């Protein structure tokens, strides 16, 4: 046919892990570098 | 700000720490 298609990248980036010291507790939290959440 | 005038391939780029507000 004759239509217009772009092309874009499909999402990446660093996970990155966020923690208080394990002489303070265990739960943590990541965060997704460059990431919208619609995906994850 | 006015006057100063300016990811694919596995390259990113981090925002700053500080934004404009702060500084
Ligand atoms: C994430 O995707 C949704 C899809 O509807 C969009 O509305 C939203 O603006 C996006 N967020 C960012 C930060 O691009």
């Amino acid at each position: 046919t004759l239509e217009i298609l772009d092309i874009t990248p499909c999402s990446f980036g660093g996970v990155s892990v966020i923690t208080p010291g394990t002489n303070t507790s265990n739960q943590v939290a990541v965060l997704y570098q460059d990431v919208n959440c619609t995906e994850v | 700000f006015n006057k100063v005038t300016l990811k694919f391939n596995g390259l990113t780029v981090l925002p700053p720490l500080l934004t404009d507000e702060m500084i």
